[PDB]
């Protein structure tokens, strides 16, 4: 059906969705914390 | 009076668009148009498609082989097509 | 015509004198007229106040049935320059002081104020300025702002129920411009728009305070403030606008709080209130395939809100001439005919209540118009004669013989009885 | 609003796409379509008999189906007015 | 924006306000009005036209008050400096506009050597007094209560009464079937 | 990667609290099934009572199972609705629906408003007994809880009429699982 | 100096269609000289405001007053001086759209453009005279400060 089989599934889907709304704010520990978990992040901290 | 095999016939106003009649206007609009069509409960195809005051074009017969009989093969291998899509897409799911 | 085309020429080109000339010759053989004098008023100062003088001395000369007639030239020439328009407001205000009889000249510099606002031209800033706003520089920022943006923003109502709820409030007469309780009512009142649940009551109470209560005044100076009309008006107001803004319920809903809804009618601004939201709920072309009654209960409304008031009745009697005037294809003929027969019941209870000649005069301009229907007419004037009775004026004589005098009245009215409405009235005269 | 270059490298990105979007020899595309077909079948379920039951009579030819009908159309002014319906 | 000179100061604001067809100011005086040209207008004032003087002061009512706060002097002078005019026009308007800057409102003084002023105000003050009960109500009256309107301009007058009713008129009729209606159904 | 560890400091949970009305909502469910009782009642009056003209196309019973149905299919329906309007923005059932990662808004509605009206064969509860669906109802009753209409939400618990009814509409998914799979496995068979 | 704009303006209105989220409200506002209004989500919870407020606007293209470029890159340990320190509410978005009154023939005289900071979005619309900065797809800056007057 020419369309993708695997998607995001489960408590990431649940947490994606809590984590895009508009009022989510993150402290920079908080950020480094997530940040160090992207295994394709160029070492970049973009501006808040 | 009337012919054999058809055991009862409903007179319906289709609701959906798909069985309804379309026809390009004058300034090129679609212009879904409602109008009365029945649906039978035998298969002749043959009888009623000679009817007077029935279309020859539109009038399918949902069953395999009286449309092969009639129409030859490559009518019905559509239908087999129209078919298997309605049985298919009947729940929303899609397939190539 | 060649006086039209001299004029074509001599706005052409500014550079030959000989048009310039011509224009002079046609104003020595007394063709001045023919020139341009539309725009040529506002530049001039004592012509333009004297045909001014004049117009309003013809406007109040007829009342109302001549200021109708004379106020479009009149406002078109006061409004086409600005600065003739101020002094026209301030002079017109200065008229306005006295506290006797400045109801019409209040009345005439809010026709000129509208007029200018129709032409996108706006000045109500300077309008505030003319007034006592002085004394009050936040209710007059408050004003300014929401009649410049044309909106009510809740924070300048925050700030006007500051004002008005503390223990000075300011002249009731600055909030009471049409524009801005227009606006008042506009946002109410008008389905599809929508107000902050949490500043409602405020609005409500805003809106209340403007209109019900009452300020006595003496040489400029306030005296006393009558708040009577406060708690309840509120109350009223709070329920008629609960009604309007929840359109969901159907109109039955609406027919069975009739007691609540007929005691809170009988307020003049909600009963505006009311006229103009049932206005604009029957101004949809599919509102009425939703009415599903033969005498629908809005005109019945309509019939409480004539009883109730007088001041009304212009207003009623435009609605019903925008009801009956508007042509319905989407309709059967059938039910066209039963809602022509029930706003004819109406035009009659309107003619009933006083309210005649503006009825009488639309009713023989339809019949003349071929508009409405012949039994339309014929039920009218039948059912008109039969509940008024004799002695009748001469005024009402007068518009009504040619009336009967149409041919479709005197064929179809004109029956074999020992009481027969035509020959009756005609043995009358 | 394309500029030049713009339109050069779209013309040559839409003709790779294509390029890569034709089939390639050697794929059974008979397996494909008897999966893709199949698959979907082990979740669907006046009368028409739908899903499976009306899927064995399609892929099995029967001579005689459940509830065979015919869907007519009226073709002149007839197929307007019920009553010459 | 400088001190742009006399001459060319007047030349720019007929050029800015010199539309004979827009007898109206525009919204732009907001943004317009400066303390250069104001300033400026000191002494250009002659050298503008009729209508400039008159498009410039009906927009100078057109400021917010932030703007009229810190330019309390150069608004007091341009309106003393065009109180000195052969317009009789500007005269007034000056006058008129001299209160703008202290309370924020207008002053309204008449009856100085203004014939048309003072015959408008005399024959509409003794027209109103023949017609004070045929006075017209504003446009708020229909929305005024009874004591409201009584206050403002006094008791409801009574239009001309044509005759009498013999039979009541169907709203009556229409009103207790419809009360009728909603106490069956209501209940 | 990173939202399973963004969680650890945002959580995610259910329970009970996430399953309960505030008891002005059940007043409305209560109204409305009231209505809908109260409508079946009127139906099965005008019925008995041969006032009732048959469904074009339909013979008087299978109408009056339209109607019958009809009323059920709202009263559920504006049941649900007015429990999906109570839920706040904090409960958990809405937001796990809403992101499409579990369950659908008619879980929630059987959870809290209403279960709902059980079938079989796409029909109400048959007379298994003779002209009765169980020895504690009445001969010849075609009532709304004496087919098979739960009236109780999940949370509310089942009485035993409703129970066994719903026992009875749950054994036909599990007879419809037993033999989809038979079916659909030779049809690929033959297929390929 | 890369002041793309700047004026002032006053808290006409709160969120009109409700509290749709916590801690982000929905601001209203209109403008005193040029007669801008404005559109804008702000962090309520750190930066709370209330009706009738009044502040200055000042989107600028960097935060450094002698006009050089910056990468975008978060370098809190910079000496530079900098805008923030007179404004007490800063964010950093990225233009997405531009409207107006564009017709086929004529060009446009009331503008509209919009920036997102990070999700938070900003509609500023006004004449054509003044959104001449914004360019689609530019970093801009927010430097919003509070007037008590």
């Amino acid at each position: 059906s020419n369309r993708p089989v695997m998607g995001i599934v489960q408590d990431t889907l649940t947490a994606v969705r809590k984590f895009t709304k508009r009022d989510v704010f993150l402290e920079r520990g908080e950020v480094m914390n997530l940040l160090m978990f992207l295994s394709t992040w160029d070492g970049k901290v973009p501006q808040p | 009076q009337g012919i054999e095999q058809i055991s009862k016939v409903y007179m319906h106003l289709p609701q959906t668009d798909n069985k309804k009649k379309i026809i390009i206007t004058e300034d090129g609009e679609f212009k879904a148009l409602q109008e009365w069509i029945l649906e039978t409960d035998g298969v002749s195809l043959m009888r009623v498609l000679s009817e007077k005051d029935v279309d020859p074009v539109r009038t399918t017969s949902n069953d395999i082989v009286e449309i092969f009989t009639v129409l030859g093969i490559e009518a019905v291998r559509k239908a087999l097509e129209r078919e298997l899509y309605h049985v298919i897409s009947f729940d929303g799911s899609y397939v190539n | 015509t060649w006086r039209d085309l001299f004029y074509k020429l001599a706005e052409a080109h500014p550079d030959c004198l000989m048009l310039n000339f011509t224009v002079k010759l046609i104003s020595d053989a007394g063709y001045q007229g023919e020139i341009t004098s539309v725009s040529t008023a506002c530049q001039q100062l004592e012509v333009f106040s004297r045909v001014l003088r004049t117009s309003l001395a013809t406007i109040l000369d007829g009342g109302e049935e001549n200021l109708e007639k004379n106020l479009p030239e009149f406002a078109k020439m006061v409004c086409h320059g600005e600065h003739t328009y101020l002094f026209a407001q301030a002079m017109m205000s200065v008229l306005a002081q006295e506290e006797q009889g400045g109801s019409a000249v209040r009345r005439i510099a809010q026709e000129v104020q509208r007029f200018a606002q129709e032409k996108g031209h706006d000045a109500s800033q300077i309008t505030l300025a003319l007034g006592t706003a002085a004394s009050y520089p936040r209710a007059c920022q408050a004003l300014g702002a929401m009649l410049s943006k044309g909106a009510l923003n809740p924070a300048d109502i925050t700030v006007l129920f500051k004002m008005f709820t503390s223990m000075d409030p300011p002249p009731v007469e600055l909030i009471r411009v049409p524009a801005f309780l227009d606006l008042f009512m506009q946002s109410l009142f008008k389905p599809g728009a929508r107000i902050n649940q949490d500043h409602k009551h405020k609005y409500i109470h805003i809106l209340a305070y403007a209109a019900s209560v009452v300020e006595t005044w003496k040489k400029n100076k306030r005296v006393s403030i009558n708040k009577d009309e406060l708690k309840s008006t509120s109350k009223a107001v709070e329920t008629v606008h609960n009604l309007c803004c929840n359109e969901n319920k159907g109109a039955s809903e609406l027919v069975a709080e009739l007691s609540t809804l007929y005691q809170c009618i009988r307020f003049p601004v909600v009963a505006m209130g009311v006229l103009k939201w049932v206005d604009w709920t029957v101004s949809e072309p599919r509102y009425f395939q939703l009415q599903t009654d033969h005498t629908p209960v809005h005109l019945a409304l309509l019939d409480e809100i004539s009883t109730c008031h007088q001041l009304l009745h212009p207003q009623v009697l435009q609605l019903l001439v925008k009801l009956f005037e508007t042509e319905h294809s989407q309709l059967d003929v059938m039910e066209q005919l039963e809602l022509k027969k029930t706003l004819l019941d109406r035009m009659v209870h309107l003619l009933s209540r006083g309210y005649v000649l503006p009825v009488v005069s639309y009713i023989r301009k339809c019949l003349e118009k071929l508009d409405t229907d012949i039994s339309l007419i014929r039920y009218f004037v039948t059912e008109v004669l039969d509940v008024i009775a004799p002695p009748y004026t001469s005024d009402f004589v007068q518009l009504f013989l040619p009336i009967l005098e149409n041919d479709s009245i005197a064929g179809t009215i004109k029956t074999e009885g020992e009481h027969d409405p035509v020959t009756e009235f005609i043995a009358h005269c | 609003r394309l500029s030049g270059e713009a339109f050069d490298w779209l013309l040559g990105e839409i003709e790779s796409k294509f390029n890569q979007a034709i089939a390639h020899p050697g794929e059974m595309v008979g397996a494909l379509a008897a999966q893709s077909l199949g698959e979907p079948a082990t979740q669907m379920t006046k009368n028409v008999t739908l899903g499976v039951p009306r899927l064995k009579e399609l892929i099995n030819i029967s001579k005689k189906p459940k509830t065979p009908s015919l869907t007519v159309f009226l073709l002149g002014q007839s197929a307007r007015d019920a009553e010459r319906a | 924006m400088a001190s742009m000179r006399e001459s060319d100061t007047g030349l720019w604001l007929h050029n800015k306000l010199g539309a004979t067809d827009e007898l109206w100011a525009p919204p732009s005086i907001a943004s317009l009005l400066t303390a250069a040209v104001i300033d400026n207008i000191r002494l250009c004032f002659h050298g503008l036209s009729s209508a400039v003087k008159l498009k410039l002061l009906l927009g100078t009512l057109h400021l917010p008050r932030r703007t009229v706060d810190e330019m309390k002097g150069a608004l007091m002078e341009i309106i003393q400096l065009a109180s000195l005019d052969s317009d009789p026009w500007v005269l007034m308007v000056a006058d008129i506009l001299k209160s703008f800057p202290d309370t924020g409102s207008l002053n309204l003084e008449l009856e100085e050597q203004n014939p048309n002023v003072q015959d408008i105000l005399g024959e509409l003050r003794e027209k109103v007094g023949e017609c004070e009960a045929s006075a017209m109500l504003p446009l708020e009256c229909q929305y005024l209560n009874k004591n409201a309107l009584t206050t403002l301009a006094g008791p409801l007058t009574p239009p001309v009464k044509h005759f009498q009713l013999k039979r009541k008129p169907k709203s009556a009729t229409l009103r207790a079937e419809l009360l009728q209606k909603s106490t069956e159904t209501a209940q | 990667t990173v939202i399973n560890n963004w969680l650890l400091i945002e959580g995610h949970t259910i329970g009970i609290g996430d399953s309960i009305a505030d008891s002005k909502t059940y007043q409305d469910i209560q109204n409305t099934i009231k209505k809908a009782k109260q409508d079946v009642i009127e139906v099965i009056e005008k019925a008995h009572n041969n006032e009732l003209e048959p469904t074009p196309g339909n013979t008087l019973r299978q109408t009056f199972e339209n109607q019958v149905n009809r009323i059920l299919n709202d009263a559920r329906d504006k049941t649900g609705s007015s429990a999906q309007k109570s839920l706040s923005e904090y409960n958990n059932f809405k937001s796990m629906v809403v992101s499409g990662a579990k369950g659908s808004k008619i879980n929630i509605s059987q959870v809290i408003a209403v279960v709902g009206q059980q079938n079989v064969e796409g029909k109400r509860i048959p007379f298994g007994f003779k002209h009765r669906t169980l020895p504690h109802f009445i001969k010849d009753d075609y009532g709304p809880e004496s087919r098979g209409f739960v009236e109780n939400s999940y949370l509310a618990g089942l009485t035993p009429t409703e129970f066994f009814f719903h026992a009875m509409g749950g054994r036909e998914g599990l007879i419809d699982t037993a033999v989809k799979t038979a079916e659909t496995g030779y049809i690929q068979r033959r297929l390929i | 100096a890369g002041i793309l704009f700047e004026d002032i303006f006053d808290v006409k209105d709160i969120d009109p269609e409700g509290k749709k989220f916590d801690r982000v409200s929905r601001l209203h506002c209109e403008s005193e000289s040029f007669k801008m209004d404005l559109i804008l989500d702000v962090n309520i919870q750190i930066y709370p405001v209330d009706l009738g407020d009044k502040f200055r606007l000042v989107i600028a293209s960097t935060l450094y007053e002698d006009g050089t470029l910056d990468d975008g890159e978060y370098n809190p340990t910079d000496d530079r001086p900098s805008r923030a320190d007179q404004f007490e509410y800063v964010m950093y978005g990225k233009v997405y759209r531009i409207e107006g009154d564009e017709t086929s023939t004529e060009a446009a005289t009331r503008l509209s453009a919009y920036v997102s900071y990070g999700g938070l979005l900003m509609r500023l619309q006004g004449d054509a005279n003044n959104l001449h900065g914004f360019e689609v797809d530019s970093r801009v800056y927010l430097l919003m400060k509070k007037l008590a007057f």
